[PDB]
């Protein structure tokens, strides 16, 4: 489990490697510091699926989408 | 970056806890 974008990055297991559209698709899902309960989606590089998480409403990172489809578009090829 | 079985930031589940 290593992925690359333009320059490359490694982590700890084995399934044929992903050239990620954008680097942020491999960032951990981040709730941020605010306390709301917002259902959002992010790309999980280990299951290779877009998955649900709870966003607090502020800050965080780019691996965060309002829909399954919006997430596919950014973090999945064609 | 995500690491094997750690796809969320530190304290995600503990903070989530408290919200729900």
């Amino acid at each position: 489990s290593e992925e690359d974008e333009e320059h490359t990055i490694i982590t700890d297991t084995e399934l044929p490697p992903l050239k990620l559209m954008h680097s942020f698709c491999a960032f951990k899902a981040d709730d941020g510091p605010c306390k709301a309960i917002m259902k959002r989606f992010f790309f999980n590089i280990f299951t290779r699926q877009c998955e649900e998480f709870i966003y607090g409403g502020c800050e965080g990172n780019q691996n965060r989408f309002e829909s399954l489809e919006e997430c596919k578009k950014m973090c999945t090829r064609d | 970056f995500q690491s094997k079985p750690n796809v969320h930031v530190d304290g995600y589940f503990e903070r989530l806890a408290a919200k729900l």
